[PDB]
């Protein structure tokens, strides 16, 4: 539904990335996601404000994702890669869903060189 | 990526009701297990859930006899349920990640629980014998009729796993008598019915027994 | 909390496209209420279609979709195939507690076949016992509604028979048996299956005689 800036991440084989993604959202934040879209739409993590985190399937998501709220009331949803591959490029995103509805996405192209 | 449910196969209208669901290859603390269990002929009755975080939700009309808890370190989640009553007996499914997330959502097989004040029973188990009444087209019918057992779990296999094609072993039925019969047919190449031996491999676990008949042709 | 209804039954051709809606009783259906789709068949058996209300579970054909329409939630195949004739258990969350609804019956018409029907009298290793259960078996058809009457002697049995149905083909396959006590067994001497489906012109008996 509706975009949030999100740049162009160009980085160097073996970099380290640390893709974060704020919403000021707490009364009508669903949940938070991290999906990598590149040929597929590959869900990565999926984070429920009450039921928890829950990783997409082949995904060791629980060691490089992270939900933590600033005082200010926003939310930090952020995913972190180690050590990146040629092979983990392509289109990531994060996606918040509100309610009653709508979606607020922000898209991050991660470029290896 | 595997969910087994294990628990005792009868319980008294006494007992407090615990069964296990064991998760292969997942943890426990990015994947919610919910318990559904399904009486035979009634609806399906969702019963509660533990999410991934520890958290749990219950059913409201089981809320006060049922304890779900989880131990992360085996990959283990438990269910206890007290004041078991005679209607408790039915189907207990787990499924994981459900109804939350609903992704990478997985029902488990089920486990039987049968809960009455009754006495474990073993079956007999006669041959359904082929014969010229068993032949249509050239291949005959053959199978086991395995009668009078209690409670509902038992499995039966052909030649210990040889015989799969054209096996369909059909779901108990409960006579009045309150013993649940079942049978389990094979169909084969009729042509083939003199150099083979068929034998169906009964087993009910909840009475230790273990049978085998020879279903030998008429 | 609410009550969830799904359509009572539905039926298609092959590669024809249905849709199975799933209605809350409490208003418009929200992704927050996670809509599911469980699949039952035979023998207590359930397979997980779609889950989150549009996510495919692990393995679910690409046939299923899953949607919001109107007020309520909707699983759609498009291209129905043989295989998924079946009952769809549709179930809502709401914050707390799962309710699910009665079960669609969807029903995909393959083409007719009437089933192959074998006789099987009981065993000298149960007369023994002083029961006798005869057993007749339906196998492999096409409707899965059929008839099986039992005829001792031409005479109509009540209440010493059972069946059950089971689906492997995508066709049915059906085992009734009587059983009477080995004294009233003797007494009579043709025993009868008696089976009428839309694959037979005229109904189909499989009889025998005691000794012979
Ligand atoms: C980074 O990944 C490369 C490619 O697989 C691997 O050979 C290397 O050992 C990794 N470096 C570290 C510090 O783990």
């Amino acid at each position: 539904e509706l975009f949030n800036v999100g740049d162009d991440v160009y980085a160097l084989p073996g970099s380290d990335i640390n893709l974060t993604c704020q919403t000021k959202e707490k009364n009508f934040l669903v949940q938070m996601q991290w999906s990598k879209v590149t040929d597929k739409n590959d869900m990565i993590a999926l984070y429920h404000p009450q039921y928890g985190l829950y990783c997409g399937q082949e995904h060791a998501c629980e060691s490089q994702v992270a939900a933590t709220e600033t005082e200010k009331g926003v939310t930090n949803w952020t995913l972190y890669l180690r050590n990146i591959s040629s092979a983990l490029g392509g289109k990531y995103e994060c996606i918040f869903t509100l309610y009653p509805e709508g979606i607020k996405t922000t898209v991050y192209n991660l470029i290896v060189e | 990526v595997q969910l087994k449910e294990s628990g005792p196969g009868l319980v008294q209208p006494s007992q407090t009701l615990s069964l296990t669901c064991t998760v292969s290859g997942l943890s426990l603390t990015t994947n919610s297990v919910s318990w559904i269990r399904q009486p035979p002929g009634k609806g399906l009755e969702w019963m509660g859930v533990i999410w991934s975080n520890g958290g749990t939700d219950y059913n409201s009309d089981i809320k006060s006899r049922l304890s779900i808890s989880r131990d992360t370190s085996k990959s283990q989640v438990f269910l206890k349920m007290n004041s078991l009553q005679t209607e408790d007996t039915a189907m207990y499914f787990c499924a994981r990640n459900f109804p939350y997330p609903g992704i990478n959502f997985d029902w488990g097989q089920g486990v039987m629980v049968t809960v009455s004040s009754a006495s474990t029973k073993g079956p007999s188990v006669f041959p359904l014998a082929p014969s010229s009444k068993s032949t249509s087209g050239g291949t005959a019918a053959l199978g086991c009729l395995v009668k009078d057992y209690f409670p509902e779990p038992v499995t039966v296999s052909w030649n210990s796993g040889a015989l799969t094609s054209g096996v369909h072993t059909f779901p108990a039925v409960l006579q009045s008598s309150g013993l649940y019969s079942l049978s389990s047919v094979v169909t084969v190449p009729s042509s083939s019915l003199g150099t083979q031996t068929y034998i169906c491999n009964v087993n009910h676990k909840p009475s230790n027994t273990k049978v085998d008949k020879r279903v030998e042709p008429k | 909390q609410a009550v969830v209804t799904q359509e009572s039954a539905l039926t298609t051709l092959p590669g024809g496209t249905v849709t199975l809606t799933c209605h809350s009783s409490t208003g418009a259906v929200t992704t927050s209420n996670y809509a599911n789709w469980i699949q039952e068949k035979a023998d207590h058996s359930f397979t997980a279609i779609l889950g989150g209300t549009s996510n495919r579970a692990p393995g679910t054909p690409a046939r299923f979709s899953g949607s919001l329409l109107e007020g309520k939630a909707a699983l759609t195949i498009t291209g129905a195939q043989v295989e998924d004739e079946a009952t769809y258990f549709c179930s809502l969350w709401y914050s707390g507690h799962l309710i699910f609804g009665g079960g669609t019956k969807l029903t995909v018409k393959r083409t007719v076949a009437a089933p192959s029907v074998f006789i099987f009298p009981p065993s000298d290793e149960q007369l023994k016992s002083g029961t006798a259960s005869v057993v007749c078996l339906l196998n492999n058809f096409y409707p899965r509604e059929a008839k099986v009457q039992w005829k001792v002697d031409n005479a109509l049995q009540s209440g010493n028979s059972q069946e059950s149905v089971t689906e492997q083909d995508s066709t049915y396959s059906l085992s009734s048996t009587l059983t009477l006590s080995k004294a009233d067994y003797e007494k009579h001497k043709v025993y009868a299956c008696e089976v009428t489906h839309q694959g037979l012109s005229s109904p189909v008996t499989k009889s025998f005689n005691r000794g012979e």
